[PDB]
């Protein structure tokens, strides 16, 4: 179940409603929207896209710091075991809730190294005119609560309360966060340096790819593929529409999206339509791309 | 965010 203060969260509930009844939570959420944005390096940095997970302990020498940006309708999740610190940084968008939580439960309980107890946290999302936010957190908070292991909810800055306004246009406060894992310490932070692939694992997200695990602690290494997906349709349609046509039918939030997100969207939409089928074009071999952390902390192919 |  899930727990706030030793005592179990009543379902449903709005996350303002459950941050106003406990003073702890009240806390956290007051201290991370104060904090300036953190301009994190490209050092022993372990970025995690829309969709996508990272598990890895204190004992990993490569990563040091897990994080994710752009959430505007998404919620980035961590789970963390205290004592041994496994930390698992997801960024939830709602696709398949019912079946990414598994996900984040099982990457946290085959470290068995007891001591400590299980910490969730959930950052981002604002109050949108879709109810994406809403929706996302009531699903989160069910799947949590559905789980037999205690779970004790630290961190929930979601929704109405990550949401700012500007020109009677609302949009989140909070739109990425990174995590130190020595240090189990979430703040507010931009990645300039988004580890490779990026467009290659930003269009297996917009073909309609499910959540998938990127990092595999026990070799320390970063594993791409293979992805395969169904070629997009009606692409070259989409890469001749206006900016204002592509937000409002490929972005969940239309007038909340950080600047140059359509740049995102046409240089992500271009690699679909070069590769309608990388399955056996981007992976010779059907072997996943690998990479591992150089010397000065920067992800290099192997 | 994206819409899948």
């Amino acid at each position: 179940p899930l727990l706030v203060e030793g005592r179990r969260v009543r379902l449903p509930q709005s996350a303002g409603d459950l941050v106003r009844a406990h003073p702890p939570l009240e806390e956290r959420a007051r201290l991370l929207r104060g904090q300036s944005v953190q301009q994190v390096g490209p050092q022993g940095l372990l970025y995690v896209q829309q969709r996508e997970l990272a598990v890895t302990s204190p004992k990993d020498g490569s990563i040091s710091i897990l994080g994710s940006d752009d959430a505007t309708t998404s919620h980035i999740v961590v789970l963390r075991h205290t004592g041994n610190g496994a930390t698992c940084l997801t960024h939830c968008d709602g696709t398949d809730t019912k079946a990414e939580v598994p996900l984040i439960m099982n990457s946290i309980k085959s470290f068995s190294d007891q001591c400590g107890r299980l910490e969730v946290h959930l950052v981002g999302g604002f109050s949108d005119d879709r109810q994406l936010s809403q929706k996302l957190t009531h699903q989160l908070l069910s799947e949590f609560d559905r789980q037999e292991d205690d779970i004790h909810l630290v961190t929930l800055c979601v929704t109405e309360l990550n949401d700012r306004e500007e020109n009677e246009n609302h949009f989140p406060v909070i739109y990425g966060i990174a995590v130190n894992i020595k240090t189990a310490e979430i703040y507010r932070a931009s990645f300039q340096d988004r580890g490779p692939e990026e467009q290659l694992r930003a269009a297996r997200t917009l073909a309609g790819g499910p959540m998938i695990s990127i990092y595999d602690a026990e070799t320390e290494q970063l594993r791409i593929g293979p992805y395969s997906w169904t070629p997009f349709p009606h692409v070259d349609f989409w890469l001749h529409q206006d900016d204002k046509q592509i937000l409002e039918n490929l972005s969940t939030s239309p007038l909340a999206e950080p600047p140059h997100f359509v740049e995102h969207i046409r240089s992500t939409l271009m690699f679909l339509k070069k590769h309608p089928s990388p399955a056996h074009t981007l992976f010779s071999g059907n072997k996943a791309l690998l990479y591992k952390k150089n010397e000065d902390g920067l992800w290099e192919k192997i | 965010n994206l819409a899948a």
